[PDB]
């Protein structure tokens, strides 16, 4: 039969989230699974149609299809500001090599609405690539762009139990590329692990070892859009960090405020006083990312064995460092160079999960050990609930 | 799991 399911949770990185959704499997008697579902957090509205039979072939290949919908506000994920409204749809298809590897290879539409943009240095950068000039001093514009794709992934997946691993490991990668005839020419891979070590016969003393890179670049001229960009620092990457604040920042070119208003702060804004460029400490991302932590997962102090399975205490140090392989340092020799990859940003901290009757609750707190100009901390982070 | 727009993330905390 059908089902409804509405959730509400709440974290330092995305605020307030709401999820609603209703799903039907073998919807109809058609043999597909059917779902309806949408999101809101403190920066994104998402809302998806799926549609997916697991056995397309009686061996397992499975065969899925789904709509979706994307309304972002950039300055509400810390972000330079602009606003993103997308829509589009993907055909997947999905194959069980074996117990523990699958490969999936699909097709994609993505239509990007692009507007509000804050001029800023590489963002006009990727805007000029595609043959697009919009004004320097103001923040009325607008860029869409119809990309097509193929789209390919690959899971490993061996960890020892669905929450709390002691063993094993779980490997994801992500790719894309354009197809002709898509405005952007770009292609984009992401690669995640998370390796569990166990060191005693019982499993309570194990070491995470997890890793997060990202690469993506332009064929041809263009560059990959900063709408594609990747980030790192937060409650769920490099904690210690702000949400997004690792690697490049804004440089702003001088302009008149939206709505300017004395009573409020303003970036590079004409009535400010601004006559010439400005850096910034607001993050941007970039086309080159990487992760990795190394995490001693211990038994929990004064608590009872009957419920040591329910938490999770552990000490960690995280590192990351995002970079933009086109930034053009000989021509911004008075900014720092933002295609360094070597910023590598550093914390150290505890975390301490608990897997209560209500769901996941995630605690940590972390110190920034290195940190580079602009990038801003945030010690104690929290998530209540499955989505971060 | 949690987006950057429309990419997927899996948290190692939901492992
Ligand atoms: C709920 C029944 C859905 C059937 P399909 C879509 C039919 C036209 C709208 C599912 C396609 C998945 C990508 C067509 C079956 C395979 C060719
Ligand atoms: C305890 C697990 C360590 C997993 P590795 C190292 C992670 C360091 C942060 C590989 C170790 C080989 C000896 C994962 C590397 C993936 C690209």
């Amino acid at each position: 039969t059908g089902s409804f399911n509405f959730g509400i949770g709440y974290g330092t990185e995305s605020g307030v989230s709401f999820q609603a959704g209703v799903q039907q499997d073998n919807w109809l008697g058609t043999g597909y699974a059917v779902g309806i579902n949408g999101t809101k957090n403190d920066y994104q509205t998402y809302a998806e149609l799926s549609v997916t039979n697991p056995y397309f072939t009686v061996d397992g290949v499975s065969l899925g299809g789904r709509l979706f919908y994307n309304d972002f506000q950039a300055d509400d994920a810390d972000l330079s500001d602009y606003t993103n409204k997308s829509y589009g749809t993907d055909v997947t298809l999905g194959f069980p090599i074996n117990e523990y590897n699958s490969l999936r290879a699909g097709l994609g539409y993505v239509h990007n609405s692009l507007s509000n943009m804050q001029p800023q240095v590489a963002m006009w950068r990727y805007l000029y690539s595609m043959g697009e000039h919009p004004s320097t001093s103001d923040q009325d514009n607008s860029f869409k762009t119809d990309d097509f794709t193929f789209n390919y992934g690959w899971t490993y997946n061996k960890l020892d139990r669905g929450y709390f691993p002691t063993d094993g490991s779980r490997v994801n990668l992500t790719g894309k590329v354009t197809i002709p005839g898509s405005d952007n020419e770009y292609y984009k891979v992401t690669l995640d692990t998370a390796t569990y070590v166990p060191i005693d016969d019982d499993h309570k003393w194990v070491v995470l070892g997890r890793t997060r890179w990202g690469y993506g670049d332009g064929l041809g001229g263009k560059e990959m859009p900063f709408y594609e960009n990747f980030y790192a620092g937060g409650s769920s990457t490099v904690r210690g960090f702000q949400s997004n604040t690792i690697g490049p920042k804004a440089v702003y070119f001088p302009h008149q405020a939206s709505n300017y208003d004395p009573d409020y702060d303003y970036e590079c804004a004409t009535q400010d006083g601004a006559k010439d460029l400005c850096k910034s400490d607001d993050a941007v991302g970039g086309n080159a990312m990487a992760v990795a932590s190394l995490e001693f997962i211990t038994p929990t102090p004064f608590i009872s064995d009957k419920y040591a399975n329910s938490v999770r205490t552990s000490f960690f140090w995280d590192m990351g460092t995002v970079w933009d392989t086109n930034w053009d340092s000989s021509q911004y020799s008075g900014y720092p160079d933002y295609s360094d990859p070597s910023n590598i940003r550093m914390s150290a901290g505890i975390a301490l999960q608990w897997m209560s009757p209500l769901g996941p609750l995630v605690f940590s707190y972390a110190q920034p050990f290195k940190k580079y100009d602009g990038d801003k901390a945030e010690q104690f982070q929290f998530n209540i609930g499955k989505t971060w | 799991f949690r987006r950057y727009g429309l990419d997927n993330y899996w948290v190692x905390y939901c492992g």
